[PDB]
């Protein structure tokens, strides 16, 4: 998963140095991974999940709502066929039969966002700036000017966290 | 709900789900042995209460009233629905026969 | 969804530089998406929804009150016909028959605002300014002047949040 | 709905520049819409409302107390006639018969204020000034002078909010 | 386990002194071990675990979810064979038979992360800087400049702790 | 309702400019309306009121205690005659017969204050000054002098509110 790369940050910052320093490029590479992970996504392509099932229940929720297609499902290692269920958006499967009690094992491909939204791309740029300028402080007074920094929350600067929470899964 | 645990940190969702299933299977006496729980890094246990309880559904007399109404509309004594003692039972048959039928 | 574009911000600011910097144009593109999302709208055209239904109940609420026309509805994969219901504003459907118990599946087109209200257009301009001037701070004292910033709420500056909440759905 | 236009603000401010900047004119256009909406009015002319009704109840309250005339009413899609009810001020309808149980559907024209009161017109001017001077801050000290701003409430400056609440519906 | 070595820190810092001082190299060697340990991993290759088991229960959780293969398992020192169980991701074993009550003893190889994620690599660099600059203070005012440090949590600087918690096991 | 006009303010202030600015004259026009409304009076001449009535009860209170004469009253649209009741000060009607249960509908003329008391006239002048000097602040320090303003209550400056409350109806 890449939310930004060097050209995206270069556009945002307006940088005209011919190249980034290794600092910025490492911080970009870490920022991609961290924002990937705080959303609760992961970068796997095919996912395997094991679900407890009961005959009283026939809606089941897949572990990642971007799941795009189920590719095997089986109960007690008895396989069942694509006519016996329906797959709806946000990774909801509806069984058309009441299942035997026990464990269900399912394989699916999880896809992702497409295209990456511009607000995530901005929030990533602001995080890279946050580490790069070392703005993890409460105040500074170099020379005469002086600033006081945000009341950070979960250690994430508050002005970033709103954009994460607008997408933070679960 | 059996327990509520809480943090201000953000936790890796997949590991959090695994941890929930570990706690659930371990603590129940039928499944598992462990019973003390040690929380670290600031996970807080949140006290809670059952905000609405089955105890307040004391229907029992109201439905009994409706049964009596139905039983009364035909005019059959309750002793015939229960069966009682001899002194109850033998006259009640004559009551039912002579008054209703 | 576009609440503003470059000309709208140019009018608000009174800018006479011949062009925006890539900073401002990216911030505009993110601001459209964020305000789109904090209202709880989405930019899909056709929406599919699955509803639990019971014979005791015959008012049902669509997931997005700007829904403009139902285009299929079915119960237990038994289709039903437009005489059997009525569709009212704010996405309320009233059934003219008591339904069989189980799942209802419905397709509808969700429309949106038209025209975009001027207060949202302003709030978007103020958000773009907020990121652009980097006013996510508690104070600054460059030179002699000095300012103290709003007591932000949900991390959204307080003077913006009123306009969102006047429209924030649910 | 227009509470103010450019001439009203020009009178209040005493402006003698030959024209407003696009900033002020956009802020006026947003201010009309926001104050329209915080009062809980809307700018629709004809309104349709669906009401749950019971034979025990024969006073019903219309959704907007400026409603000026009912133009259709019907119960269970059985129409009823203007002798069978009376319509009183603040959108109160009194039925002269005890209704069948179920849903009532009614159309009415909602009118509004007339004439717009001078206190709303002032409050709008003060809001336009509030955004225009950017007085959404806690303090400023440019040069030597210094000011501290109101303890704003619901994010609306406190000295404005009293005039809204004197009219805020419900 | 090595999350960083000297070249990784040299890239992050942009150092052009020909060598690190022994201070930095010791701090790197300690930082690897500490971050190894705060995640709750360990650097053992083969692990032995003893589990209480009951016939009512047939899912069992291995002590380290990166476990890659079980290599012996036995109950009451009666050995059992790889057809009698299934091993799923995150170190979940599912028994295909209801076990005799008592102690289960199992050997497995625990693997680890691969490749080490870039966010951990960054957090390690920031920790090395934290000790090296001696930023375990609340404030400093050398000369005229002045800074106030983070509200550290569990004694770990707050801007580091988010990246740990995104991976902190259990 | 006019509590003050331009000549009253001119006397209070001692103004000798030949005319008021439009600012002061608008503020006077708003001040009349606001003080009219905070007292809970209104400027209607004839008022219509609907009262729930019961045979157990024969004192009824009119909605505005300055009511000067009842001009119709009727019960269940059965009219009743001025011998059947007595009307006392503060808008108290005493029925000389125990009424049928149900709704009473009454028309009355509400009068007002006469003459307007001098304390209201002063409080209005102080409110006009309050808006005109922009004393809705907590402090100012222009030049060397400095002032701190009242602990306002309900947003009304405390030194005004006593005079309102001495008359505030209900």
């Amino acid at each position: 998963m890449q939310i930004i790369t060097a050209e995206d940050y270069r556009l945002y910052g307006g940088l005209k140095r011919p190249e980034l320093e290794s600092g910025v490029e490492m911080m970009i590479t870490a920022a991609n991974a961290l924002i990937t992970s705080l959303l609760g996504m992961d970068d796997a392509d095919a996912v395997d999940q094991l679900i407890n099932t009961k005959p009283t229940r026939k809606k089941y929720f897949l572990s990642s709502p971007s799941a795009t297609s189920v590719t095997k499902m089986t109960i007690n290692d008895k396989e069942i066929d694509p006519e016996q269920y329906k797959l709806y958006s946000d990774g909801v499967i509806l069984l058309k039969f009441s299942p035997p009690e026990g464990y269900m094992d399912v394989e699916y491909t999880q896809g992702g966002f497409n295209p990456i939204p511009e607000d995530l791309k901005l929030a990533a740029c602001m995080l890279v700036d946050h580490w790069h300028k070392q703005d993890y402080r409460q105040a500074k007074t170099i020379g005469g000017e002086t600033v006081t920094f945000n009341n950070t929350k979960s250690g994430i600067p508050e002005h970033i966290r709103t954009i994460i929470e607008v997408y933070r899964r679960v | 709900i059996g327990l509520i645990l809480e943090t201000d940190e953000i936790l890796n969702k997949k590991l959090r789900e695994r941890k929930q299933e570990e706690l659930q299977l371990d603590y129940n006496p039928s499944t598992g042995q462990s019973s003390v729980l040690i929380l670290d890094g600031g996970m807080k246990a949140k006290p809670y209460s059952q905000i609405s309880s089955f105890k307040d559904l004391d229907f029992k007399e109201d439905i009994a009233g409706f049964n009596k109404s139905i039983c009364l509309a035909f005019g059959v004594p309750q002793v015939l629905i229960d069966g009682g003692n001899n002194a109850n039972i033998r006259p009640n048959i004559e009551l039912f026969y002579y008054m209703t039928i």
